[PDB]
């Protein structure tokens, strides 16, 4: 045989146990769940995995929560030295609350996570003081956000939702500008065109979180006529709404369709109700951010911080962790009443 | 069954052919010619010779410096890292400027290179343009194929050159990179709401669509009648034989009427020419006079009345 | 080592030197280019970057 | 603000997009038009009634032709002469097909036994008037390549199996450097030729296969007016000898087969 | 009207199916048991279609929306006026261009000519039966396939490559674009070859292989050679559609997420993997 | 065994083993590149990034 | 070196060294339009 | 071993391996520029890395 030919057929030979390789590696197969929440035929409707979504659920299963107690009695302000939002809270029901926050936050280091052992009313160690805010904060979002938070049913947050038996929880974020590249005259670190791991790793910009999850810029970048003359928004600023875009779909485990009709996409009028309750999930992500995450920057220890040395960030993954409502619309809030109140 | 002629394992060697004489002034052609069995098997197997006159060089040079400017710039976009350029190639782009500076010539970080790999690769296709007309010109060859490779280069001044000058800001213009320019691709969408609805978007498609029908239609008649030399087609166009005449009664049989061997060639040349002629015109109106396609579709009764399974929902922003 | 141009053409070896040289050249040229350092147009100082996420200039 | 607006309701994009289709509608018709310069105008169930159809046949354009073998008009005021087919139609009203007459319905001239009456001359090459195809052993600067079937020497077979002769040479094109025919000197020392695009070189078995002619009717195939050239008319006739086999070699090949 | 050499080509058979009662033209169109069949099919296709536009809202020519079941129905035959008239269309155009198929296996064979052209079309029926049997029968839903209407099936379109959130990121995408835009860049070459040749400069001779191979090597260096470009045209052609089938069968059956995240294999391979 | 090369061609078999054995060192050599542990020149991979965002608008 | 010209054809390296050194001085001229401080045209910001 | 070069072109072989030290060379100064320690141009510490505990 020629060896021009058998070079031809070796480099097809080995193209296609590479591609076999890829393929059976990567790809998942029926059946497939499909969710159809628009008319017939406009292709809107959502896939889930049955493989992946039998997993998902394991790891969303609500922790039981101790019962009760009746809220008669001593009241932990007037009892204990230190407490400051947690002052109308019952002992019996204060210490229930400090043991579901042990398990929802620190399991496995215990009370000795935020106290001295010796002494419960120090705040020497910074997370305690992280903890009180926090407190502040779900109190804070019950009370004021249950337009979101509450949007269909009473579900609340509380601190399993977000660090889920973690110190730290998953899915957190910093401002990131994009990894080192040549200074001098190369083409500067734009935060883009590289692997954009909250883009779904595509080519989009890799930090649409802080001029939307922090900052206010627009969003919106359609212009709301058919003719030219009111729009001046440009192709570089849609990257970052792709940017945005594509994180809800991660952290919410939908796609686009979950929330838009994609033939408009500023459109409110062919829109699911969902729409809005993400529209307001941005108003309370930028209030979490701005009031309670980023004036706890000093707080926070050195290696607690971004890069650059800013607080760790919320962001829509925080709460839902690849869900569209987080631990599925279960909710763990109703039974822990001084959660759900500002003090 | 009968033979397919998919490929030809009966090959011959015969002396390698130079070319008709060249005019008087011109260069001689470049390389040796040498026969190669494995191209023999699809197609002709003779590689080279090649003529390399000025237009040939100059549009070399050019394009050389515009490649450079690229790679050099996607290189230094991951510091110089070899391993990170092999992960992230695809990824990596030479990013036009950022749109504060309108139409003037941007800082070097900040689009300077874009800008000027921009100029250096036009110039280089331009170039390339001179070399497909003069060679087809120096054989006696009209230069059909010249003025069809105009109207490719129409889209490509479209897209980078003529619409960031009529929206007054070069950040319009597309990147230089793989993943990046599909990226402005679908952002470009977004943002003049839903190309589909440029009617110029649709008769592109339909013309892309249909050079695909057009060359497999014409590649599997010319196959299917080899038998009586149907891919000899210039000789079949001046003096007609059996192959033509079956050809032309095959689709005249099928859909009612057909072409020429030479006329089939002329619907191929235009299918393929308006796909960028098209694609070019829709290109320009963006933007330009359209600014969103799907209400400008609602406008002219092209927009599908969708039913809405969803409860009425109101702009939150509007009560805030 | 004359004896070795008896065995490659001068033409191809020339072209193939210039060629390379140049991009060679180039190349080192534009990764100084590329440093704070070294740059020496406009110096050490990086000026500073305009935004990318920016609307069209109206 | 509303720019690009014409009227009220008419804008900028529609006027372009009408612009289009009024080229468009021109583009189409002088398309129909070209492609009616062969064939037309139809001839009908009448002596004397021609159909140009719509659009009209275009305006005369004439080719110049190389090695002084003339010029072509086209379309012909008067169209090329058909040849003499053999053929009994099957019914009288129009539309109806005809069944070919004959022992050897190959030799009919009717349906795929058909050619057409290009020119009488072989076709030449541009540098010289020489052939275009030629035999090898008068273009001995074609060999065969190595690592690839050499057809010299293996027997001609039809699809039923009966040998009809011995492979004795290849004709190649002067131009394109490739196989175009197969010459076999038959068991009736006939030396007819045999075209590459039917045949099937095995090189297992030594055999070069045709699936269009059974081994006889290969017998009877055309042959060259003289032995070392092939006219553009010669190489039809070729052709629709052996092509016209895989509907007229057998009975089965022309009846539905379910 | 025949054209001027077609007398003498009319030949009885070549049929697969019926035979001589069928084998008859009708003006320059031979219709056959299959082109009765494609009549049959396409005829009352298009008539249920003007029938379901009858029962929508509009007349629009653009706005005509037929549209498939609920994806609730699965599998199953839906009522007429809720997908089912949708459901007969997809039937009669399966069974339409099947006939569309096999009538040309009865024209070439009644010309002697190779199956070339059928063959060629089989794979543009495979792309279709893709979208609205196997994409659906594999998900579970007729529902899945895309509505009949000139600019809402553009709708299908844009929401299906949305519930991917990048479908240019889709690799058997990539490729079956990549052979679109050379086809057409082929056809647009070959095309532009044969006129020049055939139509030089007023007053000069017609161009031969010579120029024609001779021109390509002089611009590019090689030249695929007549036969090749005819090869070369189907096979582009053809595996643009081949691979259209392929990106958009594994687009929901085999891949449920955003296909941008699909190359993070490349991005973890351990050379690099961060 | 020396009639391993009465059966293969030498020039071949060594051309393909030198290919051979470059290509795989060059693997071995940026997996281990690649790792913290292993990595050569700085160890750990700490993904520096810019010194500073890109300002917005 | 006067026998370099033997070798190579002076038309050919004529052209090529033509398109060479304006292709560069394009190259020089772009390079310093796009630094502020040898714009001299727009000046330094 | 010297019963090579009847055995490989060396035209070849020179053209070869000058291609490939090149590029091996290349590689190599490439990679040093990448890393923060080795890079002998601008040097060490030229970006932002979060501190760890
Ligand atoms: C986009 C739009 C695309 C639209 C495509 C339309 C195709 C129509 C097919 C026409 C068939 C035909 O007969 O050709 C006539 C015509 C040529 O006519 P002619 O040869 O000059 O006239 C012959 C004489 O009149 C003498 O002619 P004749 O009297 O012999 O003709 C008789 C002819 C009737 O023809 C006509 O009378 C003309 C009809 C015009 C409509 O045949 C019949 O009688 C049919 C009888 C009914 C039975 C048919 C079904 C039987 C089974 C067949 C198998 C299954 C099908 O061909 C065309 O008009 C083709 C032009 C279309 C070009 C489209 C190019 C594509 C553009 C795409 C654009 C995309 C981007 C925008
Ligand atoms: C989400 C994305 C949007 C969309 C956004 C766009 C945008 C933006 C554009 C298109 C364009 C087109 N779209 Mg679209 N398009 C969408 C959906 C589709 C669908 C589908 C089934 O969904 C299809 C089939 C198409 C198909 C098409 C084509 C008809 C058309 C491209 C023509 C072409 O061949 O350009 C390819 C050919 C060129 C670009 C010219 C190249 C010629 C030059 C000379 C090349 C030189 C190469 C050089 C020498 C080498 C340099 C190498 C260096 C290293 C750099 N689109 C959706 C709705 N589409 C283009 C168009 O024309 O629209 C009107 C266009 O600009
Ligand atoms: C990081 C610390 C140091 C440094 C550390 C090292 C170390 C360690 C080494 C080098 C070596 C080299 N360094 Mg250093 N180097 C640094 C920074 C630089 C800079 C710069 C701009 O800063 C430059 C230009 C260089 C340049 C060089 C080269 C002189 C040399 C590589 C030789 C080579 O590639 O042969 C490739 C080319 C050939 C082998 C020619 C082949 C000849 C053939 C066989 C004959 C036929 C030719 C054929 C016909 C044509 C094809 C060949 C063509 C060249 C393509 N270094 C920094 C400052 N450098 C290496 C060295 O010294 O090697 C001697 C080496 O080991
Ligand atoms: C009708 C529209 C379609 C079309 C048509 C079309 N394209 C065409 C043509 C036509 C008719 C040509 O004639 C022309 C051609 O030449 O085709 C063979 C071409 C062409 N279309 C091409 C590409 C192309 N076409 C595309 C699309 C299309 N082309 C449409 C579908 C696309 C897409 C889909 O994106 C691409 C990518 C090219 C293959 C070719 C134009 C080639 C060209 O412009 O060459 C010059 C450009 C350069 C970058 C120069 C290259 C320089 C070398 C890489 C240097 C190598 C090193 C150097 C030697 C070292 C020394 C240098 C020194 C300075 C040191
Ligand atoms: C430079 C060259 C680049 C081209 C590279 C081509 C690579 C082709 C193979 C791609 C493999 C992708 C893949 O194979 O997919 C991965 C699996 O890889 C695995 O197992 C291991 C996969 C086995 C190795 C594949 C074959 C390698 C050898 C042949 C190479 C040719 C996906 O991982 P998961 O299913 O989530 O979990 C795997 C578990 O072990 C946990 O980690
Ligand atoms: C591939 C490059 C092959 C090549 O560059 O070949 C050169 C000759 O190119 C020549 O004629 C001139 C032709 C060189 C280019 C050949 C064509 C390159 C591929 C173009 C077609 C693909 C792209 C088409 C669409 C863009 C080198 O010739 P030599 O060194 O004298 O001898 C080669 C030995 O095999 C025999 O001596
Ligand atoms: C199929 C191939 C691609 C077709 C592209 C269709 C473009 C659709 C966009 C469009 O519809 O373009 C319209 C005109 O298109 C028209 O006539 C088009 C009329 C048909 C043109 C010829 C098509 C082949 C026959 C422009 O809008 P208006 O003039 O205000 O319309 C008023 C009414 O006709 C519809 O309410
Ligand atoms: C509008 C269409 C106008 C078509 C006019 C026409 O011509 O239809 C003819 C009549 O068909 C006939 O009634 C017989 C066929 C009846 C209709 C065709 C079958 C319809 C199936 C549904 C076609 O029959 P032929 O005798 O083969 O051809 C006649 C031509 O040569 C006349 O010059
Ligand atoms: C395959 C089995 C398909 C069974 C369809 C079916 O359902 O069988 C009956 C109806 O079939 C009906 O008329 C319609 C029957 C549809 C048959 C579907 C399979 C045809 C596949 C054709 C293409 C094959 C290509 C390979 C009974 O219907 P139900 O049980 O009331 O439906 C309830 C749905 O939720 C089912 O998903
Ligand atoms: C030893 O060298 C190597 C290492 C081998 C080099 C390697 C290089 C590599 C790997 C390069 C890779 C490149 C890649 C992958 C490129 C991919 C590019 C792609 C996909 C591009 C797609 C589309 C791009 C388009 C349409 C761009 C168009 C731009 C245009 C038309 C610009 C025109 C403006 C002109 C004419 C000007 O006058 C303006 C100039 C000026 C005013 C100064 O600036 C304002
Ligand atoms: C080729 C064979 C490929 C078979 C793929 C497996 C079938 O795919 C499977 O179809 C069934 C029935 O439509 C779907 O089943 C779903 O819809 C049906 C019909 O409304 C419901 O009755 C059912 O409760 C629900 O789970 C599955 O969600 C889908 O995963
Ligand atoms: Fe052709």
């Amino acid at each position: 045989m020629n060896t021009g030919v058998q070079a031809a057929l070796a480099a097809a030979a080995v193209a296609a146990v590479a591609v076999a390789g890829v393929v059976f590696g990567t790809f998942e197969r029926p059946p497939i769940e499909t969710v159809q929440r628009g008319a017939r035929g406009l292709a809107m409707s959502e896939l889930y995995n049955p493989r992946f979504l039998a997993e998902t659920r394991a790891e969303n299963v609500v922790p039981a929560s101790l019962p009760r107690l009746p809220d008669v009695g001593l009241k932990a302000g007037e009892v204990y030295h230190n407490v400051q939002v947690l002052k109308d809270v019952s002992v019996g029901n204060f210490t229930r609350l400090m043991a579901s926050m042990t398990t929802w936050v620190a399991p496995q280091q215990g009370c000795g996570y935020c106290h001295n052992t010796n002494n419960m009313a120090s705040d020497a160690k910074y997370t305690k003081v992280v903890a009180r805010r926090m407190i502040q904060m779900v109190q804070h979002i019950n009370q004021d956000w249950k337009v979101h938070v509450m949007a269909n049913a009473p579900t609340g947050v509380v601190c399993y939702t977000c660090h889920r038996g973690n110190p730290v929880p998953k899915n957190i974020w910093f401002n990131n500008p994009g990894p080192l590249q040549a200074g001098g005259y190369a083409e500067a670190e734009i935060g883009k065109n590289h692997p954009a791991p909250f883009a779904n790793n595509s080519s989009l910009p890799l930090d649409p979180f802080t001029p939307f999850l922090e900052h206010a810029e627009n969003i919106r970048v359609q212009a709301t006529q058919a003719l030219p003359g009111t729009d001046n928004s440009s192709i570089k600023q849609t990257y970052w709404t792709y940017a945005l875009m594509a994180s809800f779909t991660q952290a919410l485990g939908v796609n686009c369709t979950y929330c838009h009709d994609s033939r408009l996409w500023e459109s409110w009028d062919m829109a699911p109700p969902q729409r809005v309750t993400a529209w307001y999930g941005i108003r309370m992500v930028r209030d979490l951010n701005n009031n309670f995450l980023d004036p706890l920057k000093t707080t926070f220890p050195d290696y607690r911080r971004g890069p650059l040395g800013d607080s760790p960030k919320v962001w829509c993954a925080t709460c839902h962790n690849g869900v569209y409502k987080p631990l599925f619309g279960k909710s763990m809030v109703t039974t822990f009443p001084e959660l759900t109140k500002v003090s | 069954p009968e033979f397919q002629n998919v490929f030809t394992r009966v090959q011959v060697k015969g002396p390698v052919h130079m070319g008709v004489p060249l005019p008087r002034g011109s260069w001689a052609r470049t390389g040796k010619p040498f026969h190669l069995y494995l191209l023999g098997l699809i197609g002709d197997a003779q590689i080279g010779p090649i003529y390399l006159g000025f237009s040939g060089v100059a549009s070399i040079i050019f394009g050389f410096i515009a490649i450079e400017i690229i790679g050099f710039n996607m290189l230094a976009s991951v510091d110089w890292s070899v391993p990170e350029f092999f992960r992230q190639f695809f990824w990596l782009a030479l990013e036009p400027p950022a749109p504060k500076y309108g139409l003037g010539l941007a800082p070097l970080a900040e689009g300077g290179w874009w800008g000027m790999a921009g100029f250096f690769l036009t110039a280089s296709i331009l170039l390339w343009w001179v070399r497909m007309y003069r060679r087809a010109r120096a054989l006696g060859l009209g230069t059909h194929t010249a003025w069809a490779f105009a109207s490719a280069i129409f889209l490509y001044l479209s897209l980078g050159f003529i619409r960031p000058i009529l929206m007054g800001c070069w950040c319009e213009a597309p990147p230089f990179g793989i993943f990046p320019h599909l990226d402005w691709t679908a952002a470009f969408s977004l943002r003049y709401g839903n190309l589909f609805y440029n009617p110029f978007h649709m008769l592109s498609i339909a013309f892309l669509y249909g050079s695909a029908v057009l060359f497999a239609m014409h590649g599997g008649t010319v196959l299917a009648t080899t038998r009586f030399g149907g891919e000899r087609e210039v000789e079949q166009i001046t003096d007609r034989g059996t192959a033509g005449e079956r050809a032309m009664l095959f689709w005249r049989w099928t859909m009612g009427f057909n072409a020429t061997f030479e006329s089939i060639h002329r619907w191929g040349w235009w299918f393929a020419v308006l796909v960028t002629l098209t694609g070019g015109i829709g290109i320009l109106l963006t933007g330009t006079v359209v600014d969103n396609w799907f209400l400008w579709g609602v406008k002219h009764g092209i927009a599908a009345p969708w039913p809405n399974v969803f409860p009425h929902v109101v702009d939150p922003a509007l009560l805030a | 080592m004359w004896r070795m141009w008896l065995l490659f053409d001068p033409r191809r070896i020339l072209v193939a030197l210039g060629v390379f040289l140049f991009v060679l050249a180039l190349l080192i040229h534009f990764i100084l280019l590329s440093t704070d350092r070294f740059n020496w147009l406009d110096g050490p100082h990086r000026g500073a970057v305009a935004a990318q996420m920016a609307p069209l200039p109206a | 603000m509303e720019i690009g607006a014409i009227t009220q309701q008419i804008d900028a994009a529609q006027l372009v997009l009408y612009t289009f289709w009024l080229f468009f509608a021109g583009l189409i018709i002088y398309l129909r038009m070209e492609d009616k310069r062969e064939g037309y105008p139809l001839v009908t169930e009448i002596p004397g009634k021609f159909l140009e159809g719509f659009p009209p046949m275009p305006a005369p354009k004439t080719f110049i032709l190389t090695h002084n073998q003339g010029t072509v008009t086209v379309p012909r005021a008067v169209p090329r002469a058909e040849i003499e087919y053999k053929a009994e139609p099957c019914a009288a009203w129009p539309g109806a097909p005809h069944e070919p007459v004959g022992p050897n319905k190959m030799l009919s001239g009717a349906g795929p036994s058909g050619y057409a009456l290009r020119f009488d001359t072989p076709e030449p090459t541009f540098d010289t008037g020489v052939p275009r195809m030629a035999p090898m052993r008068v273009a001995t600067d074609h060999v065969f390549d190595e690592d690839g079937p050499n057809p010299i020497g293996y027997d001609l077979v039809g699809f039923d199996g009966i040998v009809a002769g011995k492979i004795t040479d290849a004709w190649v094109d002067r131009e394109e450097s490739l196989v175009r025919y197969l010459e076999a000197k038959l068991t009736n020392d006939k030396s007819i030729l045999v075209p590459m695009p039917l045949s099937r070189v095995k090189d297992s078995t030594g055999q070069v296969l045709l699936a269009s002619l059974k081994g006889e009717q290969v017998l009877e195939a055309p042959t060259l007016a003289n032995p070392d050239q092939v006219t553009l008319r010669e190489e039809d006739r070729i052709a629709a000898y052996f092509a016209s086999g895989h509907l007229y070699a057998t009975q089965a090949r022309q009846e539905s087969i379910l | 009207a025949m054209l001027s050499f077609e007398p003498k080509y009319r030949t009885r058979g070549g049929t697969l199916i019926g035979g001589d009662l069928f084998d008859f033209w009708v003006g320059p169109l031979w219709v056959g048991f299959f082109g009765v069949t494609a009549a049959f099919f396409a005829i009352l296709g298009t008539l249920l279609i003007v029938w379901a536009a009858a029962l929508g809202p509009t007349w629009n020519i653009w706005r005509i929306n037929i549209a498939p079941p609920d994806i609730s129905y699965g599998l199953a035959f839906a009522p007429l006026r809720e997908g089912g008239l949708w459901q007969l269309i997809t039937v009669c155009a399966c069974g339409a261009f099947v006939s569309w198929a096999l009538r040309q296996v009865e024209i070439a064979r009644k010309l002697g000519m190779g199956l070339h052209i059928p063959f060629a079309f089989s794979f543009a029926i495979l792309a279709y039966f893709t979208l609205v049997v196997f994409r659906p029968l594999l998900m579970g839903a007729w529902g899945y396939g895309f509505p009949y209407g000139i600019l809402s099936h553009l709708d299908w379109v844009s929401n299906t490559g949305y519930q991917y959130l990048h479908f240019h990121y889709n690799p058997a995408h990539m490729i079956a674009i990549s052979f679109f835009f050379t086809n057409a860049l082929a056809l647009a070459l070959h095309g532009s070859l044969i006129l020049s040749a055939a139509n030089p400069p007023k007053g000069e001779v017609v161009k031969g292989a010579e120029q024609e191979n001779g021109y390509f090597r002089d611009v590019i260096g090689y030249s695929i050679g007549t036969l090749g470009i005819h090869r070369l045209g189907v096979f582009l052609a053809v595996s643009a559609a081949f691979w259209s089938a392929v990106c958009i069968i594994i687009s929901g059956p085999f891949w449920t997420r955003g296909w941008p995240e699909w190359w993070s294999w490349w991005l973890n391979l351990p050379m690099w993997s961060h």
